[PDB]
RNA sequence: AGGACCGAACCGACUAAUGUCGAAAAAUUAGCGGAUGACUUGUGGCUGGGGGUGAAAGGCCAAUCAAACCGGGAGAUAGCU
RNA sequence: GCUCGCCGGAAGACCAAGGGUUCCUGUCCAACGUUAAUCGGGGCAGGGUGAGUCGACCCCUAAGGCGAGGCCGAAAGGCG
RNA sequence: ACACAGGUGGUCAGGUAGAGAAUACCAAGGCGCUUGAGAGAACUCGGGUGAAGGAACUAGGCAAAAUGGUGCCGUAACUUC
RNA sequence: AAUUCCUUGUCGGGUAAGUUCCGACCUGCACGAAUGGCGUAAUGAUGGCCAGGCUGUCUCCACCCGAGACUCAGUGAAAU
RNA sequence: GCUCAACGGAUAAAAGGUACUCCGGGGAUAACAGGCUGAUACCGCCCAAGAGUUCAUAUCGACGGCGGUGUUUGGCACCUCGAUGUCGGCUCAUCACAUCCUGGGGCUGAAGUAGGUCCCAAGGGUAUGGCUGUUCGCCAUUUAAAGUGGUACGCGAGCUGGGUUUAGAACGUCGUGAGACAGUUCGGUCCCUAUCUGCCGUGGGCGCUGGAGAACUGAGGGGGGCUGCUCCUAGUACGAGAGGACCGGAGUGGACGCAUCACUGGUGUUCGGGUUGUCAUGCCAAUGGCACUGCCCGGUAGCUAAAUGCGGAAGAGAUAAGUGCUGAAAGCAUCUAAGCACGAAACUUGCCCCGAGAUGAGUUCUCCCUGACCCUUUAAGGGUCCUGAAGGAACGUUGAAGACGACGACGUUGAUAGGCCGGGUGUGUAAGCGCAGCGAUGCGUUGAGCUAACCGGUACUAAUGAACCGUGAGGCUUAACCU
């Protein structure tokens, strides 16, 4: 998790809690930021894992 | 911390300060009896009693001496003449310091300031 | 910064209960002319260990 | 007295002018170089025909410094200026073949005597 | 010659500190920008509230500006306190 | 009064604007002064400003104001 | 609204050094700012100096410090010259 | 890029370490020819990245000079 | 019959932005923290074969199951919208163990050096930096190890505005348009003297019950608790070459804390000299003042650190896991139900400091107090005269003591402070005079002169002898000893 300041008014303190997954013995991180729920951000996470994973292999394939 | 500084500032500062002196003790001579605020002279006795003893000694280099201090020739025509003279017996003691009052103003401590001679 | 009470006046003058002014409780007449004068002082005609040394 | 981001003069061969500290070896959190402690240094001058060149990281103890030692019985021995010799960082060797420029007694301490060999002076 | 440059008085107020029931209902101190121009100031007048003026902010109009100030509508109205 | 220090192209010496007797002397200390004050720009009584050559008033003009004529507009009023 | 570290037009404006009304010390003149006497704790502000290193501090070399004047040789990229 | 959320995209230089900085590739969510485009000497109380020197910013602060703060004498508040 | 998109239709004619805002409000209705729950996350267990050369217990431990804590995102709107007013960093903390090292160990797919895994454990340490505001994160360099969290996501009546929100402006996209944003780019008033509680020091009054001046015991409390490398033991034990010990002893650093100015420095506006401009004593010399000590070069006593020393234990009792000894319930086994012995940086202490207001008011030593009358609830009553004790306080000179108090030295049976004498230390050849010479200037007299807080002395000066407070014999009861 890492957080970060956001707009607000005169008082505004929250930062929200974005979340970054890898695959350890490969090594490559998934930061996503297109949806905002709990394990939901993961459900984009590994969809963004297993895209950006077979984004790999396609150009091989080649 | 103050420890060991022989020294009273008497909440003034430093150029002031010297001078405090420079043209108190020309007056103290002067009229050999005064009238000031207690640590005054309480700080001003370690001054005139070496006045007194550079006079204990006439050298006409200390009589430029002490025209170097306080800068005033009628005060050395007084020193050397009469109380470096008169008080060559003295080593040591010059004054007299004796407790008159409070002031009038707010309270200040009224100490008299003469020397142990005082002319008679 | 302020109390959110006020202060009675009890606590008042327990905080004031310690400021006396003095008494001076030692006094020194004078050997010549009786002046009941400060201990260390000279008298307030000016007096001191049964000596006129004012030389007034 | 040496720590980081100091630039001193290179007193030896091996074809250095110029070096900086980045890291104070020797302890856990320690702070400070005594006067043969360990400085991990990288290189920021050398000569275009050097064995090393600028912005390589090292070894290097010290010899020379401008705060100076003190004498066990109570000098102190101070130099106008501050020197340090290379170190093969990973086998802790001192590289230095020639070295002009005094040292210090208190390098005799038995990892230096390669050194002291080479010093004309003290 | 210079909407040239360095730089006092003058005008303005870039940065930091002090101040905030302060020295002061926006200033002081050390350094700054302009200082021959679109510069600055003194005196006498003119344009005015839903308008004036404006090198343009919607800034300023007597310490009171997305609307000054005063009196009357009106004791507006208020399922809100 | 005698020493010391400070400003000194001003913390100085004169005028206009504007304030409005605050200017001087004697006497006094409750109130004014961030302290006492026989001190003062405080109270009371009294005194002080002298002009043909200084300023202003006076005569003559610009911006601008009023504006018989006059034109315009419910009136007020506006412009000339 | 105060006996308020602020603001306000015109005239005069010297001696020495100095290009200069900049600056320093003084002349003429006028004053020591209307609460003081002592103490010399923490801490705040206005300032000085500093051993070794020298931005490693930090949002940023911000604040500070340093550099600073006349003459002589010489002076690159670029350029509307 | 003052323009790119993904993205800190990708190679080198600067660097021990380099989301920012200087060039190039083009995969331009959503540059573009007067909502002007690409450069530009002189200039800027304009933003960002480094080098030289210098210093207390920092490692770790230490001492010193004054106005306050502490006591005493005089007047004696204020927010709540 | 036009006629009700909202169909009891407010006529059958009606869309937005406000972060320029403004007013009346609500925790009736959102965000931070707090509260209940625990889907999710994390952690500990249940069963279970398979991969694993032989073997499920070295691990993953699936297909599934049982619970715990309250730090993630949420769920519910309980508290506050008549303000609970800021993310991160600087700084300063602080506790629970699900522990990063460390010590004690079981086991090993640990041979050994060295690791993997599990339990006890808060005791101590738990980095310096580049880029972004970023905590996060990527990365470089060491040591033994750079631990996970709680505490309004600790700390803003301590700091910054950098981020992030207003007033200005710029870019791109959507829209007819104002403007807005899964976005980014410069600059942007950050206030407050502390009543109480809290915490760190420091005093007074009373009390301590006969008063005063001193010396300690000692409960309780706090601080301290990290260790690295090398050598001897021994390059012996072990081992497949290669590699390479625990224990006991000694030496030596880092960082932290305490103490100290002798030694190494810094400051030293109270000690000297130099020098720029300028004013003053008639001019010059000799000097003084001002310009931040004008700029400066050094330096005593002091003060602080980088400088100089020390600590991190060992040991005694019981321990946590663990190892056991003999031997049960069960003729035997087994650390176990009796008993005893070892074994952690962890507890009581040990090392030091505060300390009897610990009311349980403790112990010892010394000094001093031993005169008559009245009313009388004959009471622990009050009062006049006469003595005023031991001592303290007050006052004055002062401290390497200190905010005011306090503590210590001194008050004449005298060295507390100042001045002074010899000296010391520092600044380096004063003033005047003579010679060389056009001159400035140099040389000689001259290690002499000038000298603050420092060493040993000196009553020369100042601390006046006194005075004020404080007593005039310790209550009631009980007991063993004695006229």
């Amino acid at each position: 998790v890492y957080r970060t300041s956001g707009a607000g008014g005169q008082h505004v303190n929250r930062t929200e809690s974005a979340v970054r997954i890898t695959h350890i013995p490969t090594g490559i991180v998934t930061q996503c930021q297109n949806d905002r729920s709990q394990h939901k951000n993961k459900d984009q996470a590994m969809k963004q894992m297993k895209a950006k994973l077979y984004e790999l292999e396609m150009q091989k394939k080649n | 911390m103050r420890h060991r500084k022989s020294g009273r500032q008497l909440n003034r500062n430093s150029s002031h300060r010297q001078a405090m002196f420079r043209n108190m003790a020309g007056s103290l001579v002067r009229h050999e009896i005064i009238k000031t605020t207690l640590p005054k002279a309480k700080e001003l006795r370690r001054v005139v009693e070496p006045l007194i003893t550079l006079a204990k000694t006439d050298s006409v280099a200390n009589r430029r001496l002490a025209f170097a201090r306080t800068r005033d020739n009628e005060i050395v025509a007084k020193l050397f003449n009469e109380l470096g003279p008169r008080f060559a017996s003295r080593a040591g003691g010059y004054t007299r310091i004796l407790k008159c009052g409070f002031r009038a103003g707010d309270n200040a401590p009224m100490a008299y300031i003469e020397l142990v001679d005082r002319s008679e | 910064a302020v109390q959110q009470n006020k202060p009675t006046r009890s606590k008042r003058g327990m905080r004031r209960s310690h400021d006396a002014l003095t008494a001076v409780t030692s006094l020194s007449v004078d050997k010549t002319s009786g002046e009941k004068h400060l201990r260390h002082h000279i008298t307030a005609d000016g007096y001191y260990r049964g000596r006129k040394v004012i030389a007034k | 007295m040496i720590q980081e981001q100091t630039m001193l003069n290179v007193a030896d061969n091996s074809g250095a002018r110029r070096v900086m500290c980045i890291k104070v070896l020797g302890g856990s959190h320690r702070r400070y170089a005594g006067v043969g402690d360990i400085i991990k240094i990288t290189i920021k001058e050398a000569i275009p025909r050097g064995k090393v060149k600028k912005g390589d990281v090292l070894k290097a103890v010290v010899v020379r410094t401008k705060k100076g030692v003190r004498r066990p019985d109570g000098s102190v021995i101070r130099f106008d200026g501050n020197a340090c010799v290379l170190l093969n960082n990973n086998s802790e060797q001192p590289i230095g073949t020639r070295i002009f420029g005094p040292v210090t007694r208190e390098l005799r301490s038995e990892k230096f005597m390669k050194i002291i060999s080479l010093a004309p002076e003290v």
